[PDB]
């Protein structure tokens, strides 16, 4: 039992259950090629991690301000609030920093193990891990990278990506934050749904 | 505005043409009975014309001295709805069609008599293949990078 | 399977088609167009007929018993034909969508079983339930067969299934007749029955 | 039935059915959103 996305359907051959979260879901056959699968697994990892962080950032502040602890704006309108630096300055700083770190990650992906070493202090190299899972300084608490935990990470990331899609579509169609939508639906579920929204 | 044109909403010849079109349509209506099928059809057409002109004014199209909408395709972000996002949509659909057809041709190329599956379409296989065009933008990209989109040795 | 060369036929004196050898419950050799010749298509059509029969029996009951019940002053179900617009506790669209997801789940389970027999009999939440039925189209189990009336010898189950399919065909024709009557006339099926019984010689199709 | 399916998938018949379906789809899309000269949604 590798997990079946359709009980009555067999899983694709190129999927063998080795990868965490492998439930045999790939109707479009996007991973017929081992290299394509190897690239897409990393794509999924990074997309899921970013999605989890983003959905947390959009959700937790909203509920916290709704219950009355902090007074943050909504995620969609948070762009206008003036910060200590100009928006363009922040964007360019972020661009430089990410242009460095993401290229480091890319070099790791292309040929594993070539960028485990600190480029300034010749000591302090990362432990020889696996692509997409660089331990060492990135894992201070040193939680075991057990396979079951990897599956939990993958599942939570997929849920977060679905949630972000919902966040943006709900904001586009309704015009407010997700938590307000949930609260309104809870107030009267039988007259507050997509049908009445549309 | 761009190219010396003016917005259709505040243009005058556009409004004159709108009025003239409605007047022409109404001219026929007065001949029939007030509430007959031809009269209802003509009224529906008049309402359609009014809605069309109002929508054209609403979207912010540009009107020339002729009073007709003109499409800007230079790339101005104020007019991406005129050619660029429809262009992207067309490219997506056309690549869908071409990729699906190419996938079918490659799939049936291994039989002893491939021509038989070309004049008599193997629908079972085609129904499975047609859905690859949802993600053809990725399949073709990785097909090119992997270097097997283009037939080498040729 | 028990092939009955000498079963009663839909058209006495004519040989039934080769692909209809009496294996299926309620086989009378009726296939003029020969639609079910292909074995896989034959199985698919058998499943289609079974599901159509069950749906139509439910519909015939829920269209006729309630109206035979409101014709007599017992309760007040409205006309079935126009019963779709009388507003309930919520709008029709939300009910349609919530009903759609549930029935889609059920029909997906059924589809998975049809195209892969005996591959979904276990409950995905508590894998100690297991539908007992071992035949496609006959799930059985504690849910769809709590009484276990039809688990005995195959011969008994054969004629019980024949009873099922015959009642289903009758129900299908009944529901279609109710629809065609309400569109042709402007009254209810029980009204039509009562009027025709009052005047069996003149209250018929040829009254318009 | 099997031969009916085979002939029903031959080039001319399949093409006519495909193009009838495409024509109907485009006709309905135009009917719901007629006189559309731009993409205003985004
Ligand atoms: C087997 C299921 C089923 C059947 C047989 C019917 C049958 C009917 N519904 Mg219906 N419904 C069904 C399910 C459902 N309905 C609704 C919600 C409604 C509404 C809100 C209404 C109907 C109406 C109708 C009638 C419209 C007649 C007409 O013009 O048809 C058109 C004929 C066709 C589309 C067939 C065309 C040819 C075919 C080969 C294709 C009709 C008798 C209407 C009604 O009562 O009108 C008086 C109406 O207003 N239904 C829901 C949502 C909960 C359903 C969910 O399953
Ligand atoms: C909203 C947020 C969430 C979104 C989640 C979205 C998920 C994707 C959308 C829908 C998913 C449910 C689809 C229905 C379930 C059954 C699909 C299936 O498993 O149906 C089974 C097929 C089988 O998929 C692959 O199909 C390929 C081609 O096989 C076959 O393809 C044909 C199948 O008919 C023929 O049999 C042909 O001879 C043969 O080549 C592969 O080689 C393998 O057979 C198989 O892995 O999936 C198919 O693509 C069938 C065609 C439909 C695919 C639709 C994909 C989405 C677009
Ligand atoms: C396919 C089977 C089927 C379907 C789709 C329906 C559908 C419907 N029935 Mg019905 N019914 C059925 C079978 C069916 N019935 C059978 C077999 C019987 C017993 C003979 C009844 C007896 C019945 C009565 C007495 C009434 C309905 C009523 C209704 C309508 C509103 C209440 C409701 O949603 O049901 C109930 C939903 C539950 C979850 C229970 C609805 C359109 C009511 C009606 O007429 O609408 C006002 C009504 O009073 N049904
Ligand atoms: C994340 C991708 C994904 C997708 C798109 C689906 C999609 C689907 N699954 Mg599935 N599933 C998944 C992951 C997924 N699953 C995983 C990871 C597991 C392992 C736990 C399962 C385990 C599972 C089971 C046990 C069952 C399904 C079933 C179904 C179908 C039910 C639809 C329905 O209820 O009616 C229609 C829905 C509408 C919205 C209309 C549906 C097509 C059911 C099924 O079809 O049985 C064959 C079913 O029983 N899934
Ligand atoms: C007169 C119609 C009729 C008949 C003769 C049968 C006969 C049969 N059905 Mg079926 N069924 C029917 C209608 C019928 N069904 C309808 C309308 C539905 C849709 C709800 C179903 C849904 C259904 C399922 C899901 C299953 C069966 C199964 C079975 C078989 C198992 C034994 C059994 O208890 O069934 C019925 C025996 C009878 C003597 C008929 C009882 C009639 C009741 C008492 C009517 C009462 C009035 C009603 C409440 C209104 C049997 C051959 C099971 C099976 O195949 O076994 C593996 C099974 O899986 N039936
Ligand atoms: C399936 C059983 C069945 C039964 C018992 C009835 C019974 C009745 N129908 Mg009806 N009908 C049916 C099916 C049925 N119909 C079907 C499937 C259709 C769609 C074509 C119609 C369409 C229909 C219309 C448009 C009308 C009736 C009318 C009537 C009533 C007067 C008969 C008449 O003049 O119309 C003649 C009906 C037909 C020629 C079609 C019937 C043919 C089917 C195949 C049934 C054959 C009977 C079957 C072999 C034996 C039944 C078993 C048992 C009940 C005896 C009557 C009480 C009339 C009415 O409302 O009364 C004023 C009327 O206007 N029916
Ligand atoms: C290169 C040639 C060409 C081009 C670019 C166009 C372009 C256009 N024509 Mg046209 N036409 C042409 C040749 C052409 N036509 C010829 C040769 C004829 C004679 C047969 C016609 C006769 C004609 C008529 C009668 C009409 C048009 C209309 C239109 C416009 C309608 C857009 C639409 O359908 O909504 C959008 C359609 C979609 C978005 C469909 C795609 C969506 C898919 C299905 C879903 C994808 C999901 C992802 C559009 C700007 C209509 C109009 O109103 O003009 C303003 C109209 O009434 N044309
Ligand atoms: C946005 C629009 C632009 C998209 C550009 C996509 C990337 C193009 C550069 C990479 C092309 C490529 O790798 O294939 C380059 C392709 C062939 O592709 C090559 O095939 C080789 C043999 O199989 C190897 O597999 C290489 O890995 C593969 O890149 O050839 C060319 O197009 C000639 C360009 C020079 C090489
Ligand atoms: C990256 C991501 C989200 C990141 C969000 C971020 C950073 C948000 C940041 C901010 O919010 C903060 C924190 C604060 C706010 O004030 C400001 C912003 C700036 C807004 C989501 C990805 C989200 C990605 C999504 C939703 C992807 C969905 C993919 C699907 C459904 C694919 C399914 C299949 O592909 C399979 C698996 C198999 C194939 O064969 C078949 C198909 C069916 C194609
Ligand atoms: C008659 C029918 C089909 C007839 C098919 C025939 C004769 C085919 C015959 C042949 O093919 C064979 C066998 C052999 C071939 O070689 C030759 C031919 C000759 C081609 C299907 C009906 C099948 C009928 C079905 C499935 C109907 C179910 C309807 C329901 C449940 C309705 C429910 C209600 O909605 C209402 C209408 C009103 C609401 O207010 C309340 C509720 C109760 C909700
Ligand atoms: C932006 C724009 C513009 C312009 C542009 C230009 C001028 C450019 C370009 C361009 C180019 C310069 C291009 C090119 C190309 C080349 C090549 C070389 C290619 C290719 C491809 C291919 C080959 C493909 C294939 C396929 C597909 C993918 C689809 C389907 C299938 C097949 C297989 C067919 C303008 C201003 C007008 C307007 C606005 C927009």
């Amino acid at each position: 039992k590798k997990g079946e996305w359709l009980p009555g359907l067999a899983s694709p051959g190129y999927l063998t259950g080795s990868l965490p979260g492998d439930n045999g879901f790939d109707p479009l056959g996007l991973a017929e090629d081992p290299e394509n699968l190897k690239w897409f697994v990393q794509a999924e990892l990074v997309n899921g991690r970013w999605a989890m962080l983003g959905v947390a950032g959009m959700l937790l502040p909203e509920v916290f301000t709704s219950i009355g602890i902090i007074n943050v704006p909504k995620w969609y309108d948070a762009g206008k609030e003036e910060y200590f630096a100009s928006s363009s300055t922040l964007f360019v700083i972020e661009f430089i920093l990410f242009h460095y770190v993401e290229i480091r990650r890319w070099q790791d992906i292309k040929n594993p193990g070539s960028v485990n070493q600190d480029p300034i202090f010749k000591q302090y190299s990362l432990p020889a891990g696996e692509v997409g899972y660089p331990g060492g300084i990135f894992n201070p608490l040193n939680f075991a990278p057990t396979l079951e935990a990897k599956e939990k990470e993958i599942a939570n990331g997929r849920l977060a990506m679905l949630a972000f899609l919902g966040f943006i579509i709900q904001h586009n169609v309704t015009g407010k934050g997700p938590f307000d939508n949930l609260l309104q639906h809870i107030s009267d579920p039988w007259h507050n749904t997509i049908v009445q929204t549309l | 505005d761009i190219a010396g044109l003016t917005p259709c909403k505040d243009s005058k010849q556009f409004a004159k043409r709108e009025k003239q079109s409605i007047k022409k349509l109404e001219s026929s209506l007065k001949l029939y009975a007030p509430d007959s099928a031809p009269a209802l059809a003509i009224n529906a057409t008049i309402e359609k014309t009014k809605r069309r002109f109002d929508n054209y004014g609403k979207q912010g199209l540009l009107c020339g001295a002729d009073g007709l909408p003109h499409l800007i395709v230079s790339g101005d972000q104020r007019h991406w709805g005129e050619f660029i996002t429809p262009g992207i949509l067309f490219l997506y659909i056309a690549g869908w069609i071409g990729w699906v057809g190419r996938s079918y041709l490659i799939a049936i190329r291994d039989d002893k008599k491939p021509t038989q599956k070309e004049i008599i379409i193997d629908v079972p296989l085609a129904t499975g293949l047609v859905f690859r065009g949802f993600s053809w933008p990725i399949a073709a990209y990785r097909e090119l990078l992997n270097g097997e989109l283009v037939a080498k040795d040729v | 399977t028990v092939a009955e060369p000498d079963r009663p036929l839909w058209f006495p004196g004519s040989t039934p088609p080769p692909w209809l050898d009496g294996s299926l419950p309620g086989d009378f050799g009726f296939d003029p167009l020969g639609l079910g010749s292909d074995p896989e298509s034959l199985r698919w059509n058998v499943q289609a007929e079974l599901v159509h029969s069950r749906w139509a029996m439910l519909g015939a009951a829920g269209i006729f018993i309630p109206e035979f019940l409101t014709k007599l002053g017992i309760l007040n179900t409205p006309s079935w034909y126009t019963a779709g617009e009388q507003e309930y506790f919520t709008d029709t669209t939300t009910l349609f969508i919530v009903e759609l997801v549930f029935i889609g789940w059920a029909e997906g389970r059924r589809w998975a079983d049809i195209l892969n027999p005996g591959c979904v009999n276990t409950d995905p939440i508590f894998p100690n339930n297991k539908l007992t039925g071992t035949d496609v189209g006959y799930p059985g189990g504690l849910w769809f067969d709590p009484l276990g009336w039809g688990s005995a010898s195959p011969q008994k189950l054969k004629e019980l299934r024949t009873k099922e399919i015959k009642n289903g065909r009758l129900a299908m024709l009944a529901v279609m007749g109710a629809w065609f009557q309400h569109i042709y006339t402007g009254t209810g099926p029980i009204d039509n029955l009562f009027a025709h019984l009052a005047d069996p010689g003149h209250a018929t199709i040829f009254a318009a | 039935m099997r031969d009916l399916k085979t002939y029903l998938s031959v080039a001319p018949v399949a093409s006519t059915l495909w193009f009838a379906a495409l024509a109907g789809l485009l006709i309905e899309i135009n009917r719901f959103f007629p006189d559309a000269l731009t993409f205003p949604f985004f």
